[PDB]
Protein backbone atom coordinates (compact mmCIF):
# COMPACT_ATOMS: atom_id res chain seq x y z
CA UNK A 1 0.00 0.00 0.00
CA UNK A 2 0.96 3.73 0.25
CA UNK A 3 2.17 5.73 2.37
CA UNK A 4 3.28 8.85 4.17
CA UNK A 5 5.48 10.88 6.89
CA UNK A 6 4.21 13.55 8.58
CA UNK A 7 5.42 16.03 11.76
CA UNK A 8 2.95 17.95 13.30
CA UNK A 9 4.10 20.77 15.86
CA UNK A 10 2.12 22.89 18.30
CA UNK A 11 3.33 26.46 19.89
CA UNK A 12 1.26 27.31 22.11
CA UNK A 13 1.86 31.21 23.94
CA UNK A 14 0.80 31.44 27.96
CA UNK A 15 1.64 35.10 28.75
CA UNK A 16 2.18 35.35 32.78
CA UNK A 17 3.34 31.56 32.39
CA UNK A 18 6.31 31.29 30.72
CA UNK A 19 7.83 30.98 27.76
CA UNK A 20 5.35 29.52 24.74
CA UNK A 21 5.52 25.44 25.01
CA UNK A 22 6.60 23.89 21.56
CA UNK A 23 5.37 20.26 21.41
CA UNK A 24 6.50 18.12 17.80
CA UNK A 25 5.53 14.45 16.95
CA UNK A 26 6.20 12.72 14.00
CA UNK A 27 4.14 10.10 12.45
CA UNK A 28 4.71 7.29 9.83
CA UNK A 29 0.72 6.26 8.60
CA UNK A 30 -1.05 6.02 11.89
CA UNK A 31 1.89 5.37 13.93
CA UNK A 32 3.88 7.88 16.25
CA UNK A 33 7.71 7.36 16.24
CA UNK A 34 9.09 10.84 17.79
CA UNK A 35 8.30 13.33 20.22
CA UNK A 36 9.46 16.64 21.51
CA UNK A 37 7.77 18.85 24.32
CA UNK A 38 9.71 21.70 25.79
CA UNK A 39 7.94 21.23 28.90
CA UNK A 40 9.78 18.04 29.55
CA UNK A 41 12.14 18.29 32.33
CA UNK A 42 14.84 17.39 29.90
CA UNK A 43 13.67 18.23 26.00
CA UNK A 44 14.82 15.64 23.47
CA UNK A 45 13.09 14.13 20.82
CA UNK A 46 12.37 10.67 21.78
CA UNK A 47 11.27 7.60 20.14
CA UNK A 48 7.77 6.03 20.76
CA UNK A 49 7.87 3.67 18.46
CA UNK A 50 10.35 0.57 18.95
CA UNK A 51 11.34 0.03 15.29
CA UNK A 52 12.76 3.94 15.53
CA UNK A 53 15.45 2.91 18.48
CA UNK A 54 17.86 1.84 16.88
CA UNK A 55 19.10 4.76 15.02
CA UNK A 56 22.05 6.15 16.63
CA UNK A 57 23.23 9.03 19.16
CA UNK A 58 24.11 11.21 15.96
CA UNK A 59 20.15 11.09 14.75
CA UNK A 60 18.95 11.85 18.63
CA UNK A 61 21.23 14.12 18.95
CA UNK A 62 20.48 16.19 15.16
CA UNK A 63 16.88 15.73 15.99
CA UNK A 64 17.04 17.43 19.42
CA UNK A 65 19.15 20.51 17.94
CA UNK A 66 16.38 20.98 15.38
CA UNK A 67 13.42 20.81 17.81
CA UNK A 68 14.88 23.33 20.02
CA UNK A 69 16.02 25.50 17.28
CA UNK A 70 12.31 24.99 15.87
CA UNK A 71 10.63 25.74 19.22
CA UNK A 72 12.96 29.20 19.52
CA UNK A 73 11.64 30.00 15.68
CA UNK A 74 8.42 29.25 16.79
CA UNK A 75 8.36 31.28 19.59
CA UNK A 76 9.39 34.51 17.13
CA UNK A 77 6.93 33.40 14.90
CA UNK A 78 4.23 34.04 17.51
CA UNK A 79 5.41 37.56 18.61
CA UNK A 80 5.46 38.13 14.89
CA UNK A 81 1.79 36.69 14.35
CA UNK A 82 0.98 39.21 17.31
CA UNK A 83 1.82 42.40 15.16
CA UNK A 84 0.35 40.49 11.98
CA UNK A 85 -2.95 40.48 13.71
CA UNK A 86 -3.06 43.81 15.83
CA UNK A 87 -3.46 41.70 18.94
CA UNK A 88 -2.22 42.41 22.42
CA UNK A 89 0.58 40.64 24.54
CA UNK A 90 -2.57 39.56 26.59
CA UNK A 91 -3.67 36.76 25.10
CA UNK A 92 -2.89 32.62 24.59
CA UNK A 93 -2.26 32.35 20.78
CA UNK A 94 -1.62 28.44 18.76
CA UNK A 95 0.76 27.81 15.82
CA UNK A 96 0.52 24.72 14.16
CA UNK A 97 2.45 23.58 11.60
CA UNK A 98 1.74 19.82 9.41
CA UNK A 99 4.41 18.67 7.03
CA UNK A 100 5.71 15.72 4.90
CA UNK A 101 5.69 13.12 2.31
CA UNK A 102 3.47 11.15 0.47
CA UNK A 103 4.39 8.03 -1.23
CA UNK A 104 2.86 5.72 -3.69
CA UNK A 105 2.49 1.67 -3.46
CA UNK A 106 5.79 1.77 -5.52
CA UNK A 107 8.02 3.68 -2.96
CA UNK A 108 7.53 6.75 -5.19
CA UNK A 109 7.10 10.32 -4.05
CA UNK A 110 3.18 11.03 -4.67
CA UNK A 111 3.08 14.22 -3.02
CA UNK A 112 4.76 16.22 -0.57
CA UNK A 113 2.68 18.63 1.93
CA UNK A 114 3.50 21.84 4.44
CA UNK A 115 0.27 23.52 5.61
CA UNK A 116 0.62 26.30 8.65
CA UNK A 117 -2.19 27.20 10.84
CA UNK A 118 -2.84 30.15 13.01
CA UNK A 119 -5.39 29.71 16.46
CA UNK A 120 -6.70 27.28 14.32
CA UNK A 121 -7.34 28.85 11.20
CA UNK A 122 -5.25 28.01 7.64
CA UNK A 123 -2.64 30.47 7.25
CA UNK A 124 -0.05 29.48 4.73
CA UNK A 125 -0.01 26.04 2.65
CA UNK A 126 3.05 24.98 -0.02
CA UNK A 127 1.34 24.42 -3.21
CA UNK A 128 1.34 20.80 -4.26
CA UNK A 129 4.01 22.41 -7.19
CA UNK A 130 6.60 22.89 -4.12
CA UNK A 131 7.49 25.71 -5.79
CA UNK A 132 4.34 28.51 -4.92
CA UNK A 133 2.02 29.10 -1.73
CA UNK A 134 -1.49 29.88 -1.10
CA UNK A 135 -1.79 32.39 1.54
CA UNK A 136 -5.06 32.47 3.60
CA UNK A 137 -5.09 36.25 4.17
CA UNK A 138 -3.28 39.51 3.71
CA UNK A 139 -1.24 38.78 7.20
CA UNK A 140 -0.11 35.51 5.34
CA UNK A 141 0.33 37.28 2.58
CA UNK A 142 3.30 39.31 4.32
CA UNK A 143 4.95 35.88 5.82
CA UNK A 144 4.36 35.05 1.48
CA UNK A 145 6.81 37.83 0.13
CA UNK A 146 9.44 36.98 2.91
CA UNK A 147 9.09 33.49 1.87
CA UNK A 148 9.79 33.76 -1.82
CA UNK A 149 12.21 36.37 -0.86
CA UNK A 150 14.17 34.15 0.51
CA UNK A 151 13.48 31.10 -1.83
CA UNK A 152 11.81 28.78 1.11
CA UNK A 153 9.90 26.36 -1.01
CA UNK A 154 13.21 25.49 -2.88
CA UNK A 155 14.49 24.14 0.20
CA UNK A 156 11.16 22.72 1.13
CA UNK A 157 11.09 21.22 -2.24
CA UNK A 158 14.71 19.66 -1.82
CA UNK A 159 13.90 18.24 1.61
CA UNK A 160 10.48 17.02 0.62
CA UNK A 161 11.90 15.16 -2.94
CA UNK A 162 14.94 14.04 -0.59
CA UNK A 163 15.80 13.78 2.82
CA UNK A 164 12.08 12.87 3.55
CA UNK A 165 11.58 10.20 1.41
CA UNK A 166 14.57 8.77 2.11
CA UNK A 167 14.33 8.36 5.44
CA UNK A 168 10.15 7.45 5.19
CA UNK A 169 11.53 4.46 2.91
CA UNK A 170 14.59 3.51 5.50
CA UNK A 171 11.21 3.53 8.70
CA UNK A 172 9.38 1.44 6.66
CA UNK A 173 11.74 -1.12 6.06
CA UNK A 174 12.59 -1.33 9.66
CA UNK A 175 9.55 -1.09 10.55
CA UNK A 176 8.24 -3.66 7.73
CA UNK A 177 6.68 -6.00 10.76
CA UNK A 178 4.04 -3.74 11.63
CA UNK A 179 4.24 -0.41 9.38
CA UNK A 180 3.55 -2.37 5.84
CA UNK A 181 1.25 -4.69 8.00
CA UNK A 182 -2.47 -3.68 7.29
CA UNK A 183 -5.03 -4.88 9.95
CA UNK A 184 -8.50 -5.67 8.86
CA UNK A 185 -11.39 -5.13 10.88
CA UNK A 186 -13.26 -7.08 12.82
CA UNK A 187 -17.09 -7.04 12.36
CA UNK A 188 -20.15 -8.02 14.34
CA UNK A 189 -24.03 -6.25 14.05
CA UNK A 190 -25.35 -6.02 17.64
CA UNK A 191 -29.55 -5.66 17.32
CA UNK A 192 -31.34 -3.69 20.27
CA UNK A 193 -34.57 -2.73 20.34
CA UNK A 194 -35.62 1.23 21.34
CA UNK A 195 -39.15 0.47 21.37
CA UNK A 196 -41.96 -2.16 20.64
CA UNK A 197 -41.59 -1.06 16.40
CA UNK A 198 -38.21 -0.03 16.08
CA UNK A 199 -34.78 -1.17 16.99
CA UNK A 200 -31.09 -0.29 16.84
CA UNK A 201 -28.58 -2.30 14.45
CA UNK A 202 -25.05 -1.26 15.17
CA UNK A 203 -22.36 -2.39 12.78
CA UNK A 204 -19.13 -2.34 14.63
CA UNK A 205 -15.47 -2.59 13.40
CA UNK A 206 -12.73 -2.86 15.83
CA UNK A 207 -8.98 -3.96 15.52
CA UNK A 208 -7.75 -2.16 12.69
CA UNK A 209 -5.00 -0.75 11.37
CA UNK A 210 -4.78 1.94 9.54
CA UNK A 211 -7.39 4.11 10.68
CA UNK A 212 -9.21 4.69 7.39
CA UNK A 213 -12.56 2.57 7.10
CA UNK A 214 -15.51 3.01 5.22
CA UNK A 215 -18.32 1.94 7.30
CA UNK A 216 -22.65 2.64 5.50
CA UNK A 217 -25.59 0.94 6.25
CA UNK A 218 -27.87 0.19 3.24
CA UNK A 219 -31.66 -0.33 3.20
CA UNK A 220 -32.74 -2.09 0.19
CA UNK A 221 -29.35 -1.82 -1.68
CA UNK A 222 -29.75 1.89 -1.39
CA UNK A 223 -27.38 4.17 1.18
CA UNK A 224 -29.30 4.87 4.30
CA UNK A 225 -26.28 8.35 5.07
CA UNK A 226 -28.76 10.55 6.09
CA UNK A 227 -30.32 8.32 8.68
CA UNK A 228 -26.70 6.45 9.72
CA UNK A 229 -25.50 7.27 12.92
CA UNK A 230 -21.59 7.60 12.47
CA UNK A 231 -18.93 7.60 15.19
CA UNK A 232 -15.73 9.29 15.16
CA UNK A 233 -13.06 6.43 14.41
CA UNK A 234 -11.13 6.29 18.13
CA UNK A 235 -7.48 4.62 19.14
CA UNK A 236 -7.90 1.34 20.86
CA UNK A 237 -4.71 2.26 22.56
CA UNK A 238 -2.90 -0.17 21.03
CA UNK A 239 -2.15 0.68 17.72
CA UNK A 240 -5.67 -0.45 16.20
CA UNK A 241 -8.28 1.40 15.66
CA UNK A 242 -12.21 1.26 16.51
CA UNK A 243 -15.67 2.20 14.77
CA UNK A 244 -19.42 1.75 14.46
CA UNK A 245 -22.29 3.23 12.49
CA UNK A 246 -25.94 2.78 13.84
CA UNK A 247 -29.49 2.96 12.20
CA UNK A 248 -32.94 2.85 13.60
CA UNK A 249 -35.08 0.56 11.88
CA UNK A 250 -38.48 -0.72 12.26
CA UNK A 251 -39.14 -3.97 13.79
CA UNK A 252 -39.96 -6.76 11.40
CA UNK A 253 -37.32 -4.76 8.80
CA UNK A 254 -34.39 -5.59 10.49
CA UNK A 255 -32.81 -8.36 6.99
CA UNK A 256 -33.38 -5.19 4.73
CA UNK A 257 -30.73 -3.95 6.12
CA UNK A 258 -26.62 -4.59 5.13
CA UNK A 259 -23.63 -2.90 6.87
CA UNK A 260 -20.86 -2.43 4.25
CA UNK A 261 -16.92 -2.60 5.41
CA UNK A 262 -14.35 -1.18 3.46
CA UNK A 263 -11.13 -1.14 4.33
CA UNK A 264 -7.00 -1.48 3.45
CA UNK A 265 -6.76 -5.03 5.31
CA UNK A 266 -9.51 -6.70 3.32
CA UNK A 267 -9.21 -8.21 -0.03
CA UNK A 268 -12.54 -7.43 -0.77
CA UNK A 269 -14.81 -5.36 0.72
CA UNK A 270 -17.68 -7.24 3.31
CA UNK A 271 -21.26 -7.62 3.70
CA UNK A 272 -22.99 -8.45 7.02
CA UNK A 273 -25.96 -8.44 8.73
CA UNK A 274 -27.68 -8.75 11.80
CA UNK A 275 -27.99 -13.03 12.37
CA UNK A 276 -30.61 -13.20 14.66
CA UNK B 1 -12.48 31.12 16.72
CA UNK B 2 -13.11 28.35 19.45
CA UNK B 3 -14.04 24.20 19.32
CA UNK B 4 -15.82 22.45 21.72
CA UNK B 5 -14.31 18.62 22.40
CA UNK B 6 -16.19 15.11 21.05
CA UNK B 7 -15.61 12.93 24.16
CA UNK B 8 -16.13 9.05 23.78
CA UNK B 9 -15.55 6.71 26.88
CA UNK B 10 -14.79 2.99 25.82
CA UNK B 11 -13.19 0.02 26.48
CA UNK B 12 -10.05 -1.41 24.26
CA UNK B 13 -10.99 -4.62 24.27
CA UNK B 14 -14.94 -5.66 24.89
CA UNK B 15 -15.80 -5.89 28.31
CA UNK B 16 -15.75 -8.92 29.95
CA UNK B 17 -16.45 -8.74 34.01
CA UNK B 18 -13.29 -9.83 36.15
CA UNK B 19 -11.21 -9.53 33.05
CA UNK B 20 -8.56 -6.85 33.10
CA UNK B 21 -8.65 -4.30 30.24
CA UNK B 22 -8.02 -0.70 29.68
CA UNK B 23 -10.63 2.69 29.97
CA UNK B 24 -10.07 4.57 27.34
CA UNK B 25 -11.39 8.68 26.70
CA UNK B 26 -11.34 10.08 23.63
CA UNK B 27 -11.33 13.82 23.08
CA UNK B 28 -11.48 14.85 19.54
CA UNK B 29 -12.46 18.01 17.13
CA UNK B 30 -11.15 20.67 19.92
CA UNK B 31 -9.19 23.93 19.70
CA UNK B 32 -7.46 25.47 21.49
CA UNK B 33 -5.50 22.34 22.73
CA UNK B 34 -5.59 23.08 27.06
CA UNK B 35 -8.02 20.42 28.47
CA UNK B 36 -8.74 18.73 31.68
CA UNK B 37 -9.64 15.04 31.59
CA UNK B 38 -10.48 13.32 34.98
CA UNK B 39 -11.83 9.09 34.16
CA UNK B 40 -14.40 8.24 37.28
CA UNK B 41 -14.89 5.22 39.01
CA UNK B 42 -17.81 5.65 41.28
CA UNK B 43 -17.71 8.90 40.80
CA UNK B 44 -13.90 9.77 41.98
CA UNK B 45 -11.14 10.44 40.18
CA UNK B 46 -8.64 7.59 39.14
CA UNK B 47 -4.82 8.32 39.83
CA UNK B 48 -2.15 7.89 36.98
CA UNK B 49 -4.29 8.12 34.22
CA UNK B 50 -1.94 8.52 31.35
CA UNK B 51 -2.54 10.07 27.81
CA UNK B 52 -1.00 10.85 24.52
CA UNK B 53 0.92 13.34 22.79
CA UNK B 54 -0.58 16.22 21.76
CA UNK B 55 -1.07 16.11 17.87
CA UNK B 56 -3.73 17.36 15.89
CA UNK B 57 -6.28 16.63 12.81
CA UNK B 58 -6.32 18.00 9.23
CA UNK B 59 -8.50 20.72 10.23
CA UNK B 60 -6.09 21.52 12.98
CA UNK B 61 -8.60 20.22 15.47
CA UNK B 62 -6.29 18.63 18.83
CA UNK B 63 -7.22 14.89 19.67
CA UNK B 64 -6.20 13.31 22.69
CA UNK B 65 -6.42 9.63 24.29
CA UNK B 66 -6.49 9.18 27.97
CA UNK B 67 -6.54 5.88 29.40
CA UNK B 68 -6.28 3.64 32.50
CA UNK B 69 -5.98 -0.14 33.03
CA UNK B 70 -8.85 -1.44 35.04
CA UNK B 71 -10.81 -4.88 35.70
CA UNK B 72 -15.13 -3.94 34.81
CA UNK B 73 -17.57 -5.03 36.57
CA UNK B 74 -21.35 -5.36 36.60
CA UNK B 75 -22.08 -2.91 40.02
CA UNK B 76 -18.68 -0.55 39.40
CA UNK B 77 -19.53 2.50 36.99
CA UNK B 78 -16.94 4.44 34.88
CA UNK B 79 -16.93 8.08 33.81
CA UNK B 80 -14.97 10.59 31.82
CA UNK B 81 -15.23 13.62 33.05
CA UNK B 82 -13.98 16.90 31.02
CA UNK B 83 -13.42 20.59 30.79
CA UNK B 84 -12.21 23.12 28.27
CA UNK B 85 -12.49 26.83 27.55
CA UNK B 86 -15.83 25.93 25.41
CA UNK B 87 -17.50 24.32 28.70
CA UNK B 88 -19.81 26.14 31.32
CA UNK B 89 -19.24 23.20 33.61
CA UNK B 90 -17.36 19.95 33.51
CA UNK B 91 -18.99 17.73 30.89
CA UNK B 92 -19.20 14.33 32.06
CA UNK B 93 -19.98 11.44 30.28
CA UNK B 94 -21.14 7.49 31.11
CA UNK B 95 -19.08 4.25 29.87
CA UNK B 96 -21.56 2.35 28.17
CA UNK B 97 -20.07 -1.03 27.37
CA UNK B 98 -22.22 -1.22 24.28
CA UNK B 99 -20.80 1.97 22.96
CA UNK C 1 13.61 13.03 9.88
CA UNK C 2 12.72 16.67 10.41
CA UNK C 3 13.13 18.99 7.98
CA UNK C 4 16.00 21.62 9.07
CA UNK C 5 14.25 24.70 6.77
CA UNK C 6 13.45 27.61 9.02
CA UNK C 7 10.58 29.66 8.73
CA UNK C 8 10.46 32.78 9.80
CA UNK C 9 6.66 34.46 9.47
Amino acid sequence: GSHSMRYFYTAMSRPGRGEPRFIAVGYVDDTQFVRFDSDAASPRTEPRAPWIEQEGPEYWDGETRNMKASAQTYRENLRIALRYYNQSEAGSHIIQRMYGCDLGPDGRLLRGHDQSAYDGKDYIALNEDLSSWTAADTAAQITQRKWEAARVAEQLRAYLEGLCVEWLRRYLENGKETLQRADPPKTHVTHHPVSDHEATLRCWALGFYPAEITLTWQRDGEDQTQDTELVETRPAGDRTFQKWAAVVVPSGEEQRYTCHVQHEGLPKPLTLRWEP
Amino acid sequence: IQRTPKIQVYSRHPAENGKSNFLNCYVSGFHPSDIEVDLLKNGERIEKVEHSDLSFSKDWSFYLLYYTEFTPTEKDEYACRVNHVTLSQPKIVKWDRDM
Amino acid sequence: LTVQVARVW
